[PDB]
């Protein structure tokens, strides 16, 4: 049972207080997703020293779990723009509003239902990984 | 280094840092060639044509320039003379409003207009190797001249459309050209050092794919990589975006073909 994109409960700081799925997050798969260039590709922008050639567009995520609560970290992943308005970080659980979205990198138009960049389960896995970063 | 001088062949002075164009002054303290964001080793490859693999294609196009092609049995040179004279300055002022077309045109559009209507020859694929080598030869004979594309007058609506595109978020990653090149120049995305996304050095010889890369091919690749649907090469949208991006570099020297990652 996953909370679908339409249904997520977001407060006014953009925090998301409950998990997006009832499946427990696996931080080992989280770690894998973050450096998977096809899914998270988070290292394009973020350094995590716990974990090559990270970008500098985003802040180092070392210590992120010491500084932000889980609800805020989950909120950043559902729709970063709710937490950091006008951020360049992608919205990983959004399925509406895109201009000219394409099917991965194939340049072909997505026709019909748009799937989110990550699944609820993939998000809870990354969140579980990020929570190890104290 | 970012502030070192670029001189080519010991002879051609390249302006790689310039005061920001008036229309962009709110956004940058100065404008910079992509060359200024490259490592020293890569920077050195552009300093001598003997080390710039891009110039091998230019030398090939120099021979094409004199070769009759098409049913009319003419070569470019039969009408335009020696390319060093006949094309001098042109790269610095295109894209530009063209009298006979009542529109802004790119250099590639002009070339294919001559191939078909004056040469009786096949058009070249817009971003193919034949066209991109000829556009590089045309760039190469104006190196060191300041880029000076007009942004007002009959080009105004086209430049404005280009500006709208440059700042529109595209794709499922939801990013505009400005997201990376204006807000985050001088940062890294993975191992790539973000420049201001200037095109004064095009067509670029990329060490990555070892060929010359056309402006519209770079634009198509950037929008694709937002997980997005690019506009067609040669389309009015990319012609408009080219005019506008060219104007973000007004005052830098023509550098093409440049050497880049
Ligand atoms: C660049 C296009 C990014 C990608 C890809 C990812 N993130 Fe990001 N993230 C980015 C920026 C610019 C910022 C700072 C906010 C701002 O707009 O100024 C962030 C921030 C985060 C944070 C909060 C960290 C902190 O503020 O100290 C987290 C937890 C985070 N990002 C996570 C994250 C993950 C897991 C990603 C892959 C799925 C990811 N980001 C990609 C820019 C970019
Ligand atoms: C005579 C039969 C020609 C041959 C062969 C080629 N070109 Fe040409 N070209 C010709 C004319 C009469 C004009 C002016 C047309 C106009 O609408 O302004 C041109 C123009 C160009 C341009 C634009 C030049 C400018 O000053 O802005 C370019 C870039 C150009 N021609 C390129 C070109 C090339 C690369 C050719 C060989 C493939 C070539 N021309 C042949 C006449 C003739
Ligand atoms: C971040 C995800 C980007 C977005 C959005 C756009 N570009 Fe980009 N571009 C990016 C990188 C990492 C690089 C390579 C390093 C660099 O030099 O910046 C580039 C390069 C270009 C270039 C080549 C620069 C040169 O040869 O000197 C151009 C002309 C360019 N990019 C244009 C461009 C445009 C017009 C975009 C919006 C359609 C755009 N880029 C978006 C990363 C990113």
């Amino acid at each position: 049972a996953e909370v679908a994109p339409g249904d997520v409960a977001i407060d006014g700081q953009g925090h998301v207080a409950r998990p997006l799925t009832d499946a427990p997050g696996d931080p080992v798969e989280g770690r894998r997703l973050m450096t998977d260039r096809s899914v998270g590709n988070c290292i394009a922008c973020h350094e995590v020293t716990e974990m090559q050639f990270p970008g500098t567009v985003g802040p180092s995520l070392d210590g992120v779990a010491a500084r932000y609560p889980e609800a805020m970290i989950r909120g950043i992943l559902v729709n970063s723009k709710n937490v950091f308005p006008e951020t360049v970080m992608p919205a990983y659980y959004r399925v509406e509003g895109f201009n000219r979205p394409g099917i991965a990198f194939t340049s072909k138009p997505i026709e019909g239902e748009i799937r989110p960049l990550m699944t609820a389960g993939q998000i809870e896995d990354v969140v579980a990984y990020l929570m190890t970063l104290t | 280094g970012p502030d070192d001088p670029l001189v080519i062949n010991g002879e051609i002075e390249i302006v790689t840092r310039a005061p920001t164009p008036a229309h962009l002054a709110d956004r940058f303290d100065e404008i910079r060639s992509g060359w200024t964001f490259r490592t020293d080793d890569t920077q050195a490859l552009e300093m001598d044509d003997f080390e710039n693999s891009g110039m091998v294609f230019v030398e090939e196009a120099r021979a094409v320039w004199d070769r009759p092609e098409g049913t009319e049995g003419k070569a470019c040179a039969d009408c335009h003379g020696a390319v060093d004279d006949g094309m001098y300055g042109l790269r610095a002022v295109y894209p530009k409003y063209v009298e006979s077309a009542g529109k802004v045109r790119t250099v590639e559009q002009m070339i294919n207009a001559c191939r078909t209507s004056r040469m009786g020859a096949p058009e070249w694929d817009y971003i193919g190797p034949d066209m991109t080598a000829m556009v590089a030869l045309i760039a190469s004979v104006s190196r060191g001249m300041p880029v000076s594309v007009a942004i007002d007058g009959p080009a105004q609506s086209t430049w404005e459309k280009g500006r709208e595109i440059y700042y529109t978020r595209y794709g499922q990653l939801d990013l505009s050209c400005a997201s990376c090149h204006e807000q985050y120049f001088d940062h890294y995305i993975r191992a790539d050092h973000l420049s201001q996304g200037q095109i004064n050095g095009f067509p670029s010889y990329r060490l990555k794919n070892a060929r010359l890369n056309a402006v519209h091919d770079r634009f198509r690749g950037c929008i694709r990589d937002t997980r997005g649907v690019p506009f067609a090469v040669g389309s009015p949208e990319f012609v408009a975006l080219e005019l506008y991006v060219a104007s973000r570099g007004n005052g830098l020297s023509v550098e093409g073909p440049s050497v880049r990652n």
